[PDB]
RNA sequence: CAUUGGUGAGCAGCGAAGGAUUUGGUGGAUUACUAGCUAAUAGCAAUCUAUUUCAAAGAAUUCAAACUUGGGGGAAUGCCUUGUUGA
């Protein structure tokens, strides 16, 4: 028997993301 | 371990390794079940009848009795099955001889929360007044009544010294008893969402469930003002009592959480499925091998049932 | 999913943990050496004796497992379970053990290394944990009984699913399915990794890199009708032979030859990858028996391609690095030997980069055809760019000696290449 | 141009149309937005159901979007809409006359850039603020400085710095102060695309040739470049799951992987979307996950994932190739005839000269299914006669649907164009029927009906010819021969006694069907092109040349109404659920509504797409119209 | 007659998800969950169909209907189902039924 | 954040050989014998049994 | 050493205590007002804990006949097989032939 | 002579760079689409902790509670119920 194919069922896992809204301060 | 779904697994999995002894589907629903004498017999608490299984999956008796059971407890030294459901009434089975030893009254309604006392053999109901009620199958009044929250009680646990308590009532309330001496340590109030679960460690770890939070104490149980839980400290005042440790699920409601016996773990039961949270401080890192064997042959097993 | 998939998944992971005693009766028993009942009653102990006066034999073979026994064989690693450890340290016992097994796969015949990796298998565990490395480094040996040992302990990874029939066979795993392996496009990329990572450690043996081309001839033979399956395959096999034609060593060096030849039949690759070739071919090319099987792929490469531009003249950098490894006279002792290959469509390539880039020995251009019966366009090809060079040169009388050769054959064919560009009395008249 | 019966619900059957799509991050959950024309979408991306659509057409149509958690940043033709839920509550207005290209958001800040190389700034008034709404400033950017905007990027740790690439070069602007902190180096090609990476101080690069170019911003220098033969590179994405993966996005429909570490590519997708209508306009790993979604600009949307590997050990070199998940779908091209389901109007079969059927849902938008051609493998036992490289089924211009008998045999016939037989379709399944039915006089199919029991099928040749196959078997039964001219419409009563047709030779014929003898034969003036009968009240319609509806009692055998009033073809008509009205749309970019009581329109519509059919619902409530241009179909709710 | 997913007759094809390896997830009882008392206690006997009370089927109950009748006026008829007594009818007359037209 | 959790490392308390006995290791805090008087008594009410 | 320098990136100062994600980057309890340049040197190293950095930004960068001639080429094309040629020869065992 | 029985050789016929049977895995449906999380008039989503506490409100059968028991017969000892002795 060759490698056996199978697709396995996919949970899209949590992540996180840097905040590009905290990137701005405000003037001095 | 064992798991019940609330309309129909029993799985009686072997955890550590992959093995599965036991998948019942039940078509009633069930409630909750332990194992009562060994990893072997368990006894799951059906629709109406509080059933009694075996390893493979079979039924080894449909108890006529404990005609509710909504919190299903074994007692190891006594062979002693103990049920309190939605009726008042609160029976123990002792399971060697098959023999009902005692139903006793409860007089205050539909028990709302039941475990055992380690040390004493002793159990705690918990009802709608909130008066955690201490039972004995000899006497058929209550040993001693307790005041321990308004409300109705959500749940309890005992540390496994015998000395603690920890019941959690529906008024967004939680107590930490001393059963030596029957004075409320203190009390923590106003957490923000009633616990609906709480477990003692064996070091003396305290739990608690929000419902999709699991929140820690190290050092609740003691005496002193200091080791009064609190959510947060202050400018980092020491005297005051940070949450050990704190993980909170997605979109889940627990039901139970039970640590593991003699690893550190807590096995947290919520409505998708089961995770176990790594808890560093939680288990006891050294048993006794003549009492309790983690590791335990057939052989070894079979003669610790009889002894 | 279910539960008891969920469920059995937990068993893989907890594969080695000894639980109960029945659990590690199952897992201890199992090893290369003793049988299933003498092998679950002695020590870590027992089997640290004879690995460790094993392991100071192969020592003596060659000084390189001097250091494992610093780390692996040490006494002080007799203590130490893979479960207890943390994340970091188990992929440094991995990548002890792979670098273990890269030097142990070449002594694979001899005795010590059956009691060496022994102790390495049953104290550490790399019949369930890291069973690709040792199954890699192990793949050459399909014919013998030390295989045969090696399946009947593993449980094998999904990418070596051809082999499950074999595990606790009678008879050795036959040589077709063996293909049956390689002939997978997944199971290719580990032994391109296999192979990358033992060529730079530089132990690569003689046994173990035939076994590879072998191989890998007879995947370009199973995929030789479906041209969508051969597309796919050169990032695989190019790749490994661009790295393979990289290494020190001379014997590397014709197993790239091999699979270069072989997959250039089977599939007319372009000019350009064909030019590519045959500059990394020139490169690293330094040993005498190199050398041989190094001209009869360039011989057989510019044949296997065909169509405009088939002939055309060398580039300037590959030109002069194949005269700076090839030599003019040692081109023409290749052409007179009695094997005589087919050397057609390379050398009127050759002829013509001769004809503009060097200029200064045309006494060999006469020399060279001489010996090589050439094909009827190629000769046609060949002598417009001599007529171009006789306009353009600063006129020369061993040019006209070459013309000479073509006014003895071919006379016609000078005639219609000059009816063609140019006049029939002005050639005549340059000379 | 407003109506006093209908107002448009929606267009059904629209995905993407070439705009990028920009995803949004609501705490673990991923939502895609895209657009359709002058009214954007929201997607799922756990099960891509329709989670939110524009409550307003927007009045131009939208050139780019982005989305910043809870809200969506639509950029229509001088405005930007600031959108929640899909509700417009806040629009921000551009004080130019240009056209917005590109757009993006960091901070407190907003930055929109027109198209005449000017980048307005929008500041959060508070930042308490969720929008922001203030007009900061306006920078520019002279040609002298760089070439034309590529697009606007912000990178990670950049305070108020803003990534401004163009064609030439890459530029920095600090927008508190407003000036150019840092401009890059000239660049040989013309940039197409750039994307950032989740590494630091790295924007990607692609340019017209197929070259992406790695660019630092803190050495300002170029840290690698990888070489693409032939391809106009169109979108970028890195995956951010641990494993350093680059995705290249052709304008040539492939989908191109790189591994970064090894400096290798990994699986190079092909045409998984249209080379034609733009290839792969943006693509995108999901944060964190193996999970890139490919939106073309032919009307699809479709998510691929990688697999664990296959190797135990070895891991990052054995990579499993990409794989296909779940995907929505349109049609590529405008829709040729639709016909409705069922009586509940819970499904549309629309069939296009994408060449391929489609059965939308009125109802839930993931429903929506392309009915499959795998032809069934025959009774007979001899093999099909086709080409080996499967193509579609050529356009379909008649369609009749009877749904009495659904489940046990065939109810769908279509017949495609200039094709002498006309196949069949099962409805429950999905699928093309087992029989095609021929017309036996080598004419081409113009009209088929179902009989209401759904038993016999009608087929009308251009020759004249009305066979009538059966249902069951696909047998031949009974060949009615009156026309001489191409027959354009067939139907069958109710009671299934009484039979009409009509020919382009201007005869209506009427037939009895029980016994198989002519009834009467009607001349009218000109020639006829379709039919609508009507079978509660045997009333028909009749289109004709003259540019009139001739509507015909099918037992009284005359003319009762004629409708004057349209000026070119009448492309497609329908009546009401009840016969109290006719829809009729025409080539003079009209949609009428005629009464056939008091013999008159009633209402006017004047769209600007001129619509090739309209189909009432056999309930009362929907009225479905297709246009020439757009891909979709419009949805009208009935004030009636 | 009607479409309730409550009564059994209904669907054609039932869901998918709801078939779990041991059966639908409709059959499994949901009874013992309620919090009154008077909704857990099931009495419904064995093998009882069409029987005396809804109480007593353990069933959900069944499409059908039983009698059907034409009214003797005005084109109405009444079905007797298990929802209870249907009546359809014509008295909108929102149609256009000509006759005769020219 | 220094970490340590309870490790039983399964070498010591199951043993390698199969022939070797296991090792039973004993910890006598009284919190986990928890009856110590009952117990003592029914062992000797089995003893005159 | 950047190759440029913002003049105004330092004379901000920005609260961290403010927005309930910042109060991870603040050192110590004490402070509570950073200036720009050390704010977003702070700011890189928890972008660092989001996203680590893998091996091909840092290690690596591009900036006789060689060897790596081969490996070159190979990622230069993605198609391997000369039909780009019209060679006018015709090839073994798979003949283009479409039936009319 | 008939097969409405099994195997197996052939032909007509259908026949676009192949055809047929069987099956593993995943996805989209299987009712009608208004986004995830929490302590929820708001915040997160890189995180709620060195604001998470105080105050307020909050205690009925003066201690209702097996609507839940397969049927006969019993119940010493228990338990329940009532009566009583004694402090």
């Amino acid at each position: 028997p060759k490698v056996v194919r199978e697709a396995k069922k996919v949970e899209m896992t949590e992540a996180r993301a840097y905040n590009a809204d905290a990137d701005t301060a405000k003037a001095a | 371990l064992l798991i019940t779904g609330r309309k129909g697994h029993v799985a009686s999995m072997d955890w550590r390794k992959g093995q599965l002894r036991a998948e019942l589907f039940l078509n009633e629903t069930c409630h909750s079940a332990t194992y009562l004498q060994n990893e072997q017999y368990f006894a799951v608490a059906q629709k109406k009848y509080t059933f009694i299984y075996d390893h493979e999956g079979t039924e080894l008796h449909r108890l006529k009795q404990h005609i509710e059971a909504r919190h299903l407890d074994f007692l190891p030294y006594h062979y002693l099955l103990v049920t309190a459901g939605e009726t008042g009434w609160l029976k123990y089975h002792d399971v060697s001889t098959g023999q009902l030893v005692s139903e006793l009254r409860t007089k205050a309604g539909p028990t709302m929360a039941m475990a055992q006392n380690p040390w004493n053999a002793v159990m705690h109901l918990g009802h709608s007044n909130g008066t955690v009620s201490l039972w004995s199958p000899s006497m058929p009044e209550p040993l001693v009544k307790l005041l321990s929250a308004r409300g109705p009680v959500n749940s309890i646990a005992i540390d496994r010294s015998g000395y603690y308590m920890a019941t959690t009532g529906a008024d967004r309330s939680m107590k930490i008893w001393d059963i030596r001496n029957f004075k409320q340590l203190h009390s923590v109030e106003s957490l923000p969402t009633p616990g609906t679960n709480v477990s003692i460690s064996d070091t003396g770890l305290l739990a608690l469930s929000r419902g999709p939070h699991v929140t820690l104490w190290k050092d609740a149980l003691k005496l002193s003002g200091d080791s009064k839980p609190c959510f947060g400290s202050m400018g980092g005042n020491p005297h005051r009592n940070t949450p050990y440790m704190s993980h909170l699920f997605a979109g889940n409601k627990v039901e139970n959480l039970g640590f593991v016996p003699f690893e550190d773990l807590l096995g947290v039961g919520h409505q998708t499925g089961i995770t176990n949270l790594i808890v560093p401080g939680a288990g006891e890192a050294n048993y006794d091998a003549l009492e309790l064997n983690p590791f335990e042959t057939k052989k070894q097993r079979q003669e610790q049932e009889v002894r | 999913s279910s539960l008891s998939d969920q469920l059995a998944q937990v068993a893989s992971n907890n594969a080695t943990v000894a639980l109960d005693r029945k659990r590690r009766q199952k897992l201890h028993s199992a090893s290369l050496i003793y049988n299933s009942k003498t092998a679950a009653t002695q020590d870590y102990d027992f089997i640290f004796e004879n690995a460790s006066k094993a392991l100071e034999e192969l020592s003596q073979i060659e000084p390189k497992f001097a250091i494992f026994s610093r780390t692996l064989f040490s006494e002080s690693s007799i203590s130490l379970d893979r479960n207890v450890q943390t994340k970091e340290e188990i992929k440094d016992l991995d990548n002890a053990i792979n670098a273990y097994l890269l030097l142990a796969s070449s002594k694979w015949y001899l005795a010590p290394t059956l009691h060496a990796t022994e102790w390495l298998v049953r104290r550490f565990q790399i019949h369930v944990k890291n069973t690709e490395m040792l199954l890699l480094s192990t793949l050459n040996y399909y014919q013998t009984p030390v295989f045969k040992r090696i399946l009947s302990i593993i449980k094998l990874p999904p990418l070596f699913n051809c082999l499950s029939n074999f595990v606790r066979s009678e008879k050795p795993p036959t040589a077709l399915t063996m293909i049956k392996l390689f002939n997978d496009m997944d199971f290719l990329k580990l032994y391109t990794s296999y192979l990358d990572q033992c060529i730079k450690h530089n132990a690569t043996y003689t046994n173990q890199l035939l076994f590879t081309t072998c191989c890998f001839i007879n995947v370009v033979a199973f995929n030789s009708n479906n041209d969508e399956k051969l597309n796919q395959l050169v990032p695989i096999l190019l790749e490994i032979s661009a790295k393979l034609l990289a290494s020190k060593s001379k014997d590397c060096q014709i197993a790239a030859h091999t699979i270069l030849v072989v997959f250039a039949t089977a599939l007319p690759l372009k000019k350009t990858i064909i030019l590519a070739a045959m500059e990394t071919i020139l490169s690293n090319l330094d040993a005498k028996e190199a050398k041989h099987s190094a001209l009869l792929t360039i011989c057989k490469l510019f044949q296997t391609l065909k169509g405009q531009g088939n002939v055309d003249q060398l580039p300037s950098k590959i030109f002069k690095l194949f005269d700076s490894k090839f030599d003019t006279v040692s081109i023409l002792t290749f052409l007179d030997k009695e094997d005589k290959p087919v050397c057609d469509k390379f050398i009127t390539s050759y002829t013509r980069s001769i004809a503009r880039y060097d200029r200064s020995k045309l006494n060999i251009i006469l020399s060279l055809l001489k010996k090589i019966r050439l094909e009827r366009y190629e000769v046609r090809l060949i002598i417009t760019d001599l007529i171009y060079l006789s306009e353009i040169l600063e006129d020369k009388s061993q040019l006209v000696e070459l013309f000479e050769y073509f006014i003895s054959i071919n006379e016609d064919l000078v005639l219609k290449c000059l009816k063609s560009l140019g006049l029939t009395g002005x050639x005549x008249x340059x000379x | 141009k407003n109506s006093k019966i209908f107002s448009p619900f929606r267009i059904i059957g629209n995905v993407s149309n070439g705009v990028p799509f920009a995803t949004g991050t609501l705490g673990s959950t991923f939502y895609i937005v895209t657009c359709v024309g002058k009214t954007f979408q929201i997607y799922d991306a756990n099960t891509l159901h329709l989670l939110f659509v524009s409550e307003k057409e927007t009045p131009s149509s939208i050139v780019a979007l982005s989305a910043h958690f809870h809200y969506v940043y639509a950029a229509y033709e001088n405005k930007v809409g600031i959108y929640k839920r899909g509700i417009e509550e806040h629009l921000l207005e551009l004080e130019t006359d240009a056209n917005v290209e590109h757009l993006c958001i960091f901070g407190d800040y907003l930055c929109a850039s027109t198209d005449d190389n000017s980048i307005f700034i929008y500041k959060k008034s508070d930042p308490q603020d969720k929008y922001p709404s203030e007009f900061y400033t306006k920078l520019t950017v002279t040609e002298i400085q760089g070439g034309e905007i590529v697009s606007l990027q912000h990178l990670a740790t950049y305070l108020n710095k803003l990534t401004v690439v163009t064609k030439s070069n890459v530029l920095l602007f600090n927008v508190r102060t407003g000036k150019l902190v840092f401009t890059s180096n000239e660049f040989p090609d013309q940039i197409t695309t750039a994307e950032p990476a989740p590494v630091l101080d790295i924007i990607a690069l692609g340019t017209v040739t197929g070259e992406v170019i790695m660019f630092n911003m803190r050495k300002g220098k170029r840290i690698r470049t990888i070489k693409i033969p032939q391809s106009r590179i169109s979108s970028l994405s890195f995956r951010t799951d641990g494993s350093s993966h680059l995705s290249v996005g052709t304008s040539s429909g492939d989908l191109i992987f790189y591994d970064l570490d090894r400096r290798s590519r990994i699986h190079v997708l092909k045409n998984i979307h249209r080379e034609s209508y733009g290839g792969v306009t943006q693509a995108t790993f999901l944060n964190g996950q193996p999970i890139i979604v490919t939106s073309g600009g032919d009307n699809s949307l479709k998510e691929y994932v990688f697999d664990p590997s296959l190797s135990q050990g070895s891991g990052d070199v054995v990579v499993q190739p990409p794989r296909y998940l779940r995907s929505r779908g349109g049609h590529s091209q405008p829709p040729s005839y639709i016909a409705f389901a069922d009586s509940q109007s819970h499904f549309m079969l629309s069939a296009s000269k994408d060449r391929s059927l489609w059965s939308f849902s009125l109802r839930k938008d993931a429903q929506s299914q392309e009915m499959s051609q795998r032809l069934h493998k025959k009774q007979d036992g001899g093999r099909v006669g086709g080409s080996t490289i499967k193509s579609k089924f050529p356009e379909i211009v008649a369609l009749a649907i009877e749904n009495a008998r659904i489940g046990e045999w065939e109810n769908i016939i279509t017949a495609h164009k200039d094709e002498k037989f006309a196949r069949t379709w099962d409805m429950r399944n999905k699928r093309v029927g087992r029989w095609t039915f021929d017309t036996t006089d080598d004419g081409f199919v113009k009209s088929v009906a179902m009989s209401q029991c759904g038993n016999f099928g009608f087929i009308g040749s251009s020759n004249g010819s009305i066979t009538i196959y059966n249902m069951q078997s696909g047998i031949l039964r009974k060949k009615y021969k009156l026309h001489k001219r191409a027959v354009t419409g067939i139907s069958l009563d109710g009671m299934n006694r009484k039979m009409v047709s009509c020919g382009l030779d201007g005869i209506v014929g009427f037939y009895d069907f029980n016994k198989s003898t002519l009834l009467g034969k009607l001349k009218l003036d000109a020639p006829i092109t379709a039919m609508v009968y009507h079978r509660s009240s045997d009333l028909f319609a009749l289109a004709l040349d003259d540019l009139s509806i001739v509507v015909i009692d099918a037992v009284t055998q005359r003319v009762v109404r004629q409708l004057w009033g349209h000026s070119n073809r009448i492309t497609a008509f329908d009546f009401s659920p009840e016969g109290r009205w006719i829809v009729s749309a025409s080539l003079d970019s009209t949609i009428r509504t005629w009464d056939l009581p008091t013999g008159g329109c009633i209402d006017g519509i004047i769209v600007d797409n001129v619509a090739t059919n309209v189909k009432f619902s056999p309930n009362g409530d929907l009225l479905a119209t297709t246009h020439v241009t757009g891909n979709g179909i419009c949805i009208w709710t009935n004030r009636a | 007659v009607s479409r309730n997913m409550a009564l059994n007759g209904t669907l054609e094809f039932l869901n998918s998800k709801k078939m779990t390896e041991a059966g639908s997830l409709d059959l499994i009882d949901d009874a013992g969950e309620n919090s009154d008392l008077e909704d857990r206690i099931d009495n419904s006997l064995p093998g009882s169909q069409r029987g005396g009370d809804l109480s007593t089927r353990k069933m959900r109950p069944e499409v059908r209907v039983t009698s059907v009748q034409f009214s003797p006026t005005a084109n109405a008829f009444a079905a007797a189902s298990t929802e209870g007594l249907l009546i359809y009818s014509t008295n909108d007359t929102i149609l256009f039924d000509p006759f005769d037209l020219d | 954040m220094k970490i340590k959790t309870i490790k039983r490392s399964a070498d010591d308390y199951v043993p390698v050989k199969s022939t070797q006995e296991s090792q039973m290791p004993r910890n006598l805090n009284p919190e986990l014998h928890p009856f110590e008087r009952a117990r003592e008594y029914t062992k000797a009410l089995n003893a005159t049994k | 050493e950047a190759a440029w320098i913002d003049s105004d990136d330092e004379k901000i100062k920005v609260p961290i205590l403010v927005t309930n994600k910042t109060k991870k980057l603040r050192t110590s309890y004490n402070e509570s007002k950073i200036n720009g340049v050390h704010y977003i040197n702070r700011l890189r190293s928890q972008f660092e804990k989001i996203y680590p950095r893998p091996k091909w930004v840092d290690d690596e960068s591009d900036s006789n006949g060689d060897i790596n001639a081969l490996t070159k080429i190979l990622s230069t094309t993605y198609n391997y097989k000369d039909t780009l040629s019209n060679s006018k020869l015709l090839p073994p065992k798979k003949l283009d032939i479409v039936r009319l």
